[PDB]
């Protein structure tokens, strides 16, 4: 099927709020092997964010129920495990597209950082529901993806670039929430915040529309965290 | 608690829920 | 599984906003063949309301797009997507209408429940009518109208004018007239009569009955306002 046709179906599914249909369209587009346009990259990202987001939300609700309760406490646990399997399938789906197509084909630093951050993110979602033995290997794969994104963005992007900022934000959250290491989390977010404000003290105009709001997120975590 | 993703009067009908 | 396991799973799914799961649980409960309690009835109704509601909303979005697009391969795409959604919608409605026929309506032991399930039959045939075209449409519309009319007669004979289900039937039946039969005059007459007969007895009601009845009375009032302005 024509790529432009799949794309127009993705947009139709989006307007109808059928995000599984939307993801299936952009997955087929990705599998055609050509590098994604900016528009296509956004549609793919938005589709899977909603798909995986519904499961994460369900998982948090059912976990909270499971905690606040012996026959009912076990029914919840087996439901939670049903949700976890959907979630893992979605994450593995995305991570496979990233590995097989998106990351090796990315010919620009901006796209490459975007996809590596996305890899960090989806391994983080796997770590959110990982248990015991497997968790440490998941957590390491998330961190290595973020770190690789981080090194590229430091060399190739302005400190106020929204993707660089969004990376520092999510990577800092990972340190805090997943690695429980706010000393590393605070340091990274602080360094990222400080570099962005040094740039804005120099230039007269913000180069990107969303820079300052993401900078605010960084400082608020910096103030909330130590 | 927050992570980010970057981008480059109708008529009523009723369902009765009796307790 | 036994009934209580299914009911608790339905409640979990509801909390998790997983309405397809919720509906499957309550469908299984219904299929065990015992008359549903008010709580089980509510879980069933809420589940399918959400499951069919998502399709109805999607359908209206995609229908609108299909109708507002200088034809192209674009219009055909929207048409085909619309048809995919319609099929989901019809399957959902047929499932509900089958439960009503085989279990819910036959097992209803009280006038209140009987009116509730006949109104529900009217509603889900109405949803089929929203999406019906040509040959099939008249038949579907008649099935909706006959369910509502039967609900209406029983409620008139057996229920107080302020009963929320009697009021809610009048509301949805008036919407059927307005929107499916394109008969505004009958829609407004139906709705106004139900409203007026309810105010005439509002003094009877307790503090709690009053709140139940007045919520639906507001909906009748506001639909009327919308349709006569
Ligand atoms: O919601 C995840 C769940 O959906 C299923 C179908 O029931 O698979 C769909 O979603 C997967 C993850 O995105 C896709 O890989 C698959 O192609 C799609 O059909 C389940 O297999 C999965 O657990
Ligand atoms: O959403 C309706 C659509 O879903 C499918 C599965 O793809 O069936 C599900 O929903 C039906 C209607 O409630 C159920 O009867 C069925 O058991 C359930 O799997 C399609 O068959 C249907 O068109
Ligand atoms: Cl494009
Ligand atoms: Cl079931
Ligand atoms: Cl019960
Ligand atoms: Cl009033």
């Amino acid at each position: 099927m024509d790529k432009n046709e799949l794309v127009q179906k993705a947009k139709l599914a989006e307007q109808a709020e059928r995000y599984d249909d939307m993801a299936a369209c952009m997955k087929s587009v990705t599998e055609q092997g050509a590098e994604l346009s900016n528009e296509e990259r956004n549609l793919l990202s938005v589709a899977y964010k909603n798909v995986v987001g519904a499961r994460r939300s369900s998982w948090r609700v059912v976990s909270s129920i499971e905690q606040k309760t012996e026959k009912k406490q076990q029914m919840a646990r087996e439901y939670r495990e049903k949700i976890e399997t959907e979630l893992r399938d979605i994450c593995n789906d995305v991570l496979s597209l990233l590995e097989k197509f998106l990351i090796p084909n990315a010919s620009q630093a901006e796209s490459k950082v975007f996809y590596l951050k996305m890899k960090g993110d989806y391994y983080r979602y796997l770590a959110e529901v990982a248990a015991g033995d497997d968790k440490k290997g998941i957590v390491d794969q998330s961190q290595q993806a973020y770190q690789e994104a981080f090194e590229i963005s430091k060399k190739e992007m302005q400190p106020t670039h929204p993707i660089r900022l969004g990376l520092a934000l999510n990577f800092s959250v990972f340190y805090y929430e997943i690695l429980n290491s706010p000393e590393k989390a605070c340091s990274l977010a602080k360094t990222a915040f400080d570099e962005a404000i040094a740039e804005l003290d120099t230039l007269s105009e913000e180069s990107y529309k969303d820079s300052t709001l993401i900078m605010q997120l960084l400082r608020d975590n910096l103030t909330l965290w130590t | 608690r927050i992570s980010v993703i970057s981008t480059g009067r109708r008529r009523q009908s009723v369902l009765n829920l009796m307790t």
